[PDB]
């Protein structure tokens, strides 16, 4: 069987988190998404040479249910911790999100990926040099992406993939 | 039939591809076409056809088109609409009244009737929409349209002012009726805190609207004006997991933790026999808490048949919830879903499908996706409306209703505690499994899920 990654994305509600999960399932051309189905949260990718499934968790919308996290923290291989550039409470939220994902894995080293989201034309709040200074004290990667655009979409989940696949 | 011109009449200009598109299946008991998208001239003119009715449509359009038109310019739009003049000039004139104004006429109070009696907080939350229309209703003249003017009125006027067999007995274990101040989780019975807690979480579900769902409104900074009982639904929830893995760290005596694991196994055994989703998935949040997970001296001393009850509640959501909605699916009502999947369902159908269609260049209201979201809604409607055959404890359900875990305590602090007391009572290896006193000077032998009496 070809290997599977289940990946989730956790992060503020309210600040367009789902945008990251649709535009990658999306094929780009095609803006026709039923989350219904198997297929809206499972792809087939190939990186590095070396084909995958990825099987993304994306619980948005269910921010208040904040009882039920420890759960898919426990079993996600792989974390994308998704803020908006425009929003520096979600900034200052990564944080508890990590914090919880280590107490959760009972670890320092967990495969993570900090995501920038570029959710609207509204104004930047939170400069890249914040977020890679603070992605860096983590020791993860930094990934800037557009829901626009679909830019940085690709990158930020093939990097989560690498950090799994070299931890 | 020669309808008049575009000039004098916005809904008769012809339809096509810059201002209507269908799906290719049919409604699936009418026979009626499914509109995709259109402009909202063309969507008014379908919301009232002359040719036939489109309940399917109106109930859709009425939950929600307040993403692409607002209430005001909706009454504005149905009244130009009902505002039919007579063709440029009779066997003409006979057949138009009769099988075009007349029709159209009668849609339009239709959709007045169905926005006043289902969708009534717009006319709540702006007087003068309905000031509009009650004065719109009162031009209204003819014998014909006589008795729906009337029901709408009727209806208004009402919306301004604002049965089973005998349910199973109260089960009682060491407290007693009244002594609300011994109430607790192994002191109350575990069928009645269940029962108690699911006739609670049933009435929670039932009070959630869609006017609370769609448009993504329980996820916005308003989300405490818009989604008030949603997030009442959800809190009650979060509070009964926190209430659940309080009542277990705290207990610090392995014997006596092990019989609050336990009791709560009972419950859940309870709810998943009423089908109360949302109090089976409390317990298992619970359990799978970061505080209680790690719990492996407990768990161990834990009955086979509580273990396994526990592992398949647990795989109900495995796998995106498969397990859960097949189950869901299976089940009649009454029952108590889980929020949650339908709150995902609903923002990413609105975040991942785009507001307006093009078509050579014009921009078309994509209803298709209004449509979606109108399936979701309707089907959390579906299990709203059975009740469950339980009678109400008065006392055991404020014991509930009032429950507060954390305190003054904020979340970060308190699951901090939680954690830490986990620690405490369950050291991480190699440190040595300490003992502590018992706190419970009651027995702690549960009477068991099967009713004491007929
Ligand atoms: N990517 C992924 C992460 C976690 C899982 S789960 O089976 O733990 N789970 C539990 C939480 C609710 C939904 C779910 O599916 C599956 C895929």
């Amino acid at each position: 069987h070809m290997t599977e990654y289940k990946l989730v994305v956790v992060g503020a509600g309210g600040v367009g988190k789902s945008a990251l999960t649709i535009q990658l399932i999306q094929n780009h051309f095609v803006d026709e998404y039923d989350p219904t189905i198997e297929d809206s949260y499972r792809k087939q990718v190939v990186i590095d040479g070396e084909t995958c499934l990825l099987d993304i968790l994306d619980t948005a919308g269910q921010e208040e249910y904040s009882a039920m996290r420890d759960q898919y923290m426990r079993t996600g291989e792989g974390f994308l911790c998704v803020f908006a550039i425009n929003n520096t409470k979600s900034f200052e939220d990564i944080h508890q999100y990590r914090e919880q994902i280590k107490r959760v894995k009972d670890s320092d080293d967990v495969p993570m990926v900090l995501v920038g989201n570029k959710c609207d034309l509204a104004a930047r709040t939170v400069e890249s040099r914040q977020a890679q200074d603070l992605a860096r004290s983590y020791g993860i990667p930094y990934i800037e992406t557009s829901a626009k655009t679909r830019q940085g979409v690709e990158d930020a989940f093939y990097t989560l993939v690498r950090e799994i696949r070299q931890h | 039939m020669r309808l008049p011109s575009a000039d004098v009449y916005r809904f008769a200009e012809p339809d096509s591809e810059e201002n209507i598109i269908f799906e290719e299946n049919m409604q699936p008991k009418a026979g009626i076409p499914i509109i995709k998208a259109g402009t909202v001239i063309k969507l008014i003119e379908r919301l009232t056809y002359h040719m036939y009715a489109d309940p399917n449509f109106v109930r859709t359009f009425l939950t929600t088109y307040r993403s692409f038109c607002k209430p005001q310019e909706l009454l504005s739009l149905i009244i130009e609409r009902f505002e039919i003049p007579e063709p440029e000039p009779s066997a003409e004139l006979k057949r138009f009244r009769k099988e075009y104004i007349q029709p159209v006429q009668l849609r339009v109070l239709n959709v007045c009737r169905h926005w006043v009696e289902h969708h009534f907080y717009d006319f709540e939350r702006d007087a003068y929409l309905l000031q509009r229309m009650e004065e719109f209703i009162g031009t209204v003249r003819g014998k014909a349209m006589k008795k729906w003017v009337e029901s709408i009125t009727k209806i208004i006027q009402r919306k301004k002012i604002a049965f089973q067999s005998s349910p199973p007995t109260v089960e009682w274990h060491i407290s007693r009726p009244g002594h609300i101040e011994t109430f607790d989780l192994l002191t109350l019975h575990p069928i009645e805190i269940a029962r108690q807690l699911t006739l609670l979480e049933s009435d929670l579900y039932r009070a959630v609207q869609p006017s609370e769902l769609v448009g993504s409104v329980w996820t916005k900074e308003d989300k405490e004006i818009n989604s008030p009982n949603l997030l009442k639904m959800i809190r009650h929830t979060t509070n009964l997991t926190l209430w659940f893995e309080k009542c277990i760290v705290e207990t610090e005596n392995l014997e006596e933790r092990v019989a609050v694991v336990s009791r709560i196994i009972e419950i859940l055994q309870v709810f998943q026999e009423l089908n109360n989703f949302n109090g089976v998935l409390e317990v298992v949040s619970a359990m799978n808490s970061s505080p209680v997970y790690r719990l492996d001296h407990t768990f161990e001393q834990i009955p086979s048949r509580q273990k396994k009850i526990l592992e398949e509640a647990h795989e109900l959501s495995e796998d995106h919830y498969k397990k859960y909605l097949a189950k869901l699916r299976s089940i009649n009502p009454p029952c108590v879903p889980f929020f949650g999947i339908y709150l995902t369902n609903i923002l990413k159908t609105e975040e991942g499908n785009p507001e307006v269609l093009k078509r050579h260049g014009k921009e078309l209201i994509n209803f298709s996706k209004r449509r979606k979201v109108a399936e979701i809604t309707g089907e959390i409607q579906q299990y709203q409306n059975q009740p469950y055959c339980l009678r109400v404890e008065s006392d055991i359900k404020r014991f509930f209703e009032n429950l507060n875990p954390m305190g003054n305590s904020m979340e970060k602090e308190f699951t901090d505690y939680l954690f830490n007391k986990s620690l405490e009572i369950e050291p991480r290896n190699p440190k040595p499994l300490p003992r502590f006193p018992k706190k419970y000077s009651y027995p702690l032998k549960s009477p068991g899920v099967r009713p004491s009496n007929p």
